[PDB]
């Protein structure tokens, strides 16, 4: 144990926390005030590569019907194997 | 009736199992370097290339015993 | 104008048994024993020959498979179906052993044991080594501890028997 | 999750801005073979087989600059994790495999259904195909685990000696002054001779390592290297 | 009666048998080099294209110990 | 008494000493090559022939060790 | 129900596997020494080329079996 | 619940795995006397400097063995 | 168990031991002398392995 | 399964001695002898092994 | 399992066999004569073990 | 676990097998015939192994 414990990282200064969600929605917003200027037409490249896969994925995540159960993906402990919730 | 029974005293037995691994790599090694002599006295004109070469499956052969000694810490440490 | 081979001329050539054949069981192994372009022994049934290579000692009896062997200075041993044995000494040379039942041993020089001379070999040993002791170089070391080998042999030879 | 943290190198950063401002030749490199590809004059190849030259040697100078360095004690490999590895083995590798397949000459894959046309296509041939596309990737995997498997063993054992040698030394001293100070010494002389024994192995092992790392780099490309001769 | 028993820590006494195959792929990796030293010593005009042999012989040598190496992972993290 | 017990953790061993038979293949697999490489350097001559004769021997010492691994994983799941 | 179990012994057994690891390592050095005969019986002006390479090897064989060592005393203290 | 278990039997097993150990090294050893032989026939001038290093040879590999002993006779008396 | 490798390595020393008398008759005595050598350190070992058989048998 | 050491110890003696007979066959009367020494040696160890198996089975 | 090393024996001796035969087919009748020999003690040792499992499986 | 020294003992016959038809080729029938015996009584061996497994395996 005690040996393996020399084995880390030892500057570390900083740690932050953020949701998924939220820097998700931030991401979005600043993408729709770059995207939104009427200069740039929809049939552009650059507004496509910045829609179309994320349309894409979110589309196949809505589709999805899945006969088991994925837990949530930022519960408050996942490391119990016998309490997925 | 449903017992549960976590022994934690068994890491040691799997540790000292993978610790065999590495009387084959030992072995091995031995057999290199076997015949490595038994080369050069054959044709000493090469002996710095043919020592170039059994360095190269020294590690090679190596490289297998680390793995298995990796499970051993592994075990050994959880 | 086309010159003739030198071996056109020679009419005991080599037989070379194929090798998806039938084998058969021989007892008598056709010695060819050569000194100097001189046949000692020519195609004479021997039961036995014991000859001393590099590596070491080599008991050929009839059907002993295909081997090149390079002698070394050492006795030669010949022994006949009546069981009586001739012993020669060679300083060296090759020995040509075949699957068909044949054995062209050919040496610089083949000696019957009985003409050498222990108290010749002896002497010239001792003389051999003061040399050796003042010997120039490393060369002139090598050539006197090769003679020292050979006259060894033929001493370890004798006393054998 | 954001964890800001530094690399244990900002002293040797100084040191290379500090002794290479001006230029200095480079005789000796761990990984030669990487500038000579080619052994036969008149042979040459159109594609670019010395791309690799620079990220060579930049992972041997990063390489180096880590794992050598680690052997003074309390020097810390920033790096050391499998999936980091994982990762950094992953874009070199999966980088040349894909200028390979970009190629779309799929010729250049005849040479994966192993054996001639005596063996059976399906059952032989096929199988071989299979195995050794799944070696590519079991080469690369092997790869990592080596590079991160040496340096983990090779500092547990270092440090497990050194505690050993830390506790005799400190609280058995004593006996040089007692009668069976013959014991003591003779035991630390074994400690100084396995100590260095240790110190010596290691460092030929981080190099050797590192040379086996770009050499399977350098097998993987040579392995689709076609080489057309001058006439 | 029906009793049902878990035993925790066997999974390490399963990885540590696994990895002692690696001493077979070792032992076998030494033996190609082996033979490859003494054969270039004998052909050496030829040693590269022994070579190229030999590092397939490891690559399919290896790859045998990989699937031992998988089985442990995948009973040491289960 | 008639007890029955019921022990879930007995199939990692069985998988751990399945997985060793693949220390055989691991090494007949080397013993293969190395002979290969003496063959060539003695007659280079025939070079794609052991190759071919090689190739083969691996593929059924392969087979081997597909049915010992089909075992470990059977095991392993059920 | 949950139970935790510590066996004390253990790692007597544990231990006691680590030093087989010494058998290979053991043979592979007494191979070299036997090789390193022949090859100065078949050139013998190569007596110190071929000690060196001999030396070498049992250093490296030697490291094998020491990186088994430290684990077989680890766990007799553990 | 937490239960400590101490088997007063098992210093003994581990007493016995290390000593598997000395057959790797008694067969070592015959390995070096094996190729002994043969060098002095060989090379029957070099009769002393062969048996010097075939001593060398013998007490590093008997040295693997002694440090397997020792674990064995530690475990037997503690 | 450790016994199967010292007895296994005296039939090595005796095995070699006839290539070697075979190749080299006259040196009968200096061979024999040495597979004896062997064989006695190669038992010492088996009687080391076989005193803590014993120690572990009447324990 | 000390037996197994000894059993293969054995016939490598005998292996050897084939060859041995192979290469000089005039010698087989003085190889034979060596060839039973060996034998003499193996199977003694073998006892040793026995003993404990019989010791332990009867105890 | 003592029988794994008394069946590898056996294979050995018959392997050098082959070889010697191969070299010297004349003696095929002598070497043949001692291959039997080495086998009948080979598996002399296999009677030992197979008595030790009748006497314990039935037991 | 038996059987392993008894598929190793047949290989190490057909190894031999192999060097001895090409040593000397025309002796392949008496080497054929002295590999099959080596066989037999190998695979004899594996037989009385099987035969305690399925006594045990019965029992
Ligand atoms: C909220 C609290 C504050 C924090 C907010 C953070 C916000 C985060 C947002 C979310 C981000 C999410 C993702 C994060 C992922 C992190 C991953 C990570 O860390 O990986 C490890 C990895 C470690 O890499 P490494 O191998 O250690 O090498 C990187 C090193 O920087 C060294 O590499 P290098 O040497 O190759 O770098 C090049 C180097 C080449 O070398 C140099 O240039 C030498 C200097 C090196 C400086 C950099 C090293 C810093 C060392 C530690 C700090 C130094 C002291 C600071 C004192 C602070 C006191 C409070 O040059 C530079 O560094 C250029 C900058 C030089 C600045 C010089 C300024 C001079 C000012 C002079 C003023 C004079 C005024 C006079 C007035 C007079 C009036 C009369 O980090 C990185 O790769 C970089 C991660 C950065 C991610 C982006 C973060 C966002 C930007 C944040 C800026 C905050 C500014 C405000 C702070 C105010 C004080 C509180
Ligand atoms: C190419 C090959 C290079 C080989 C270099 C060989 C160097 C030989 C060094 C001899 C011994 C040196 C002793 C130093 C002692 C320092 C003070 C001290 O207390 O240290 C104790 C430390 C540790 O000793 P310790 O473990 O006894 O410490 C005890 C401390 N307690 C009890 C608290 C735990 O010594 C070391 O760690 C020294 C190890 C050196 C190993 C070699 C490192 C080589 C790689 C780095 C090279 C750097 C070159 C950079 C050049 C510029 C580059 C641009």
């Amino acid at each position: 144990s005690n040996p393996a414990d020399h084995f880390r990282p030892n500057l570390k200064a900083l740690t932050l926390y953020a949701e998924r969600q939220h820097y998700v929605d931030r991401w979005l917003h600043v993408k729709e005030r770059w995207l939104a200027p009427w200069y740039l037409p929809w049939w552009s490249p650059l507004f496509q590569l910045g829609t179309w896969y994320s349309q894409r994925s979110r589309n196949l995540f809505l589709v999805e019907n899945h006969l088991s159960y994925r837990p949530y993906k930022f519960r408050r402990n996942d490391e119990d194997r016998n309490n997925p919730y | 009736s449903t017992v549960a029974i976590s022994v934690q005293g068994l890491h040691y037995v799997g540790t000292g199992l993978a610790a065999i691994a590495l009387a084959g790599v030992g072995l091995g090694i031995g057999t290199i370097f076997g015949n490595l002599l038994v080369a050069c006295a054959r044709q000493p004109n090469l002996t710095k290339m043919l020592f170039n070469y059994a360095i190269l499956g020294f590690a090679l052969t190596e490289a297998i015993g680390l793995f298995a000694l990796m499970l051993a810490f592994l075990m050994l440490f959880s | 104008h086309d010159l003739p081979e030198g071996f056109e001329f020679m009419e005991h050539k080599v037989v070379n048994k194929d090798i998806h054949a039938p084998h058969e069981n021989l007892e008598t192994l056709r010695l060819t024993l050569t000194r100097q372009d001189e046949f000692l022994l020519r195609e004479e049934p021997v039961k036995c020959v014991t000859v001393t290579g590099t590596n070491g000692e080599y008991g050929i009896y009839p059907g002993h498979a295909y081997k090149i062997v390079q002698l070394n200075p050492s006795p030669l041993t010949v022994e006949y179906t009546d069981g009586t044995t001739k012993k020669y000494f060679v300083s060296g040379g090759f020995a040509h052993i075949n699957n068909e039942g044949s054995c062209d041993v050919n040496t610089v020089e083949c000696t019957l044991l009985d003409d050498l001379d222990l108290a010749i070999a002896e002497k010239e040993l001792a003389a051999q080594q003061a040399a050796l002791g003042s010997a120039k170089d490393d060369k002139a070391k090598s050539v006197v501890e090769i003679r020292i080998s050979v006259i060894e042999a033929v001493i370890a030879a004798l006393k054998h028997h | 999750m954001f964890l800001f943290f530094f690399c244990d190198l900002f002293w040797l950063r100084l040191l290379l801005c500090m002794y290479y401002c001006v230029w200095s030749r480079l005789c000796f490199i761990v990984y030669f073979n990487c500038l000579m590809l080619i052994f036969d004059f008149l042979l040459f190849c159109l594609f670019d087989l010395y791309l690799f030259v620079g990220l060579c040697l930049f992972l041997l100078l990063w390489f180096m600059l880590f794992n050598l360095y680690s052997l003074i004690l309390y020097y810390c490999i920033t790096y050391l994790n499998l999936y980091l590895l994982f990762c950094i083995v992953f874009l070199l590798y999966i980088a040349f495999l894909f200028l390979f397949c970009f190629l779309c000459d799929f010729f250049l894959f005849n040479n994966l259904l192993v054996g001639d046309s005596f063996m059976d296509v399906f059952f032989i041939r096929f199988l071989l195909c299979f195995l050794e596309c799944f070696s590519l990737l079991c080469r690369c995997l092997s790869t990592f685990l080596r590079l991160f498997c040496n340096l983990l063993s090779s500092h547990f054992l270092l440090l497990m000696f050194f505690d050993f040698f830390y506790f005799i030394f400190v609280f058995f001293f004593y006996g040089v002054f007692c009668y069976w100070f013959i014991l003591f010494i003779f035991v630390f002389c074994f400690c100084l001779l396995f100590y260095v024994f240790l110190y010596l192995l290691d460092l030929f092992a981080a190099i050797l390592q590192l040379f086996i790392f770009c050499n399977m780099i350098l097998q993987l490309i040579m392995d689709f290297l076609l080489f057309l001769l001058f006439v």
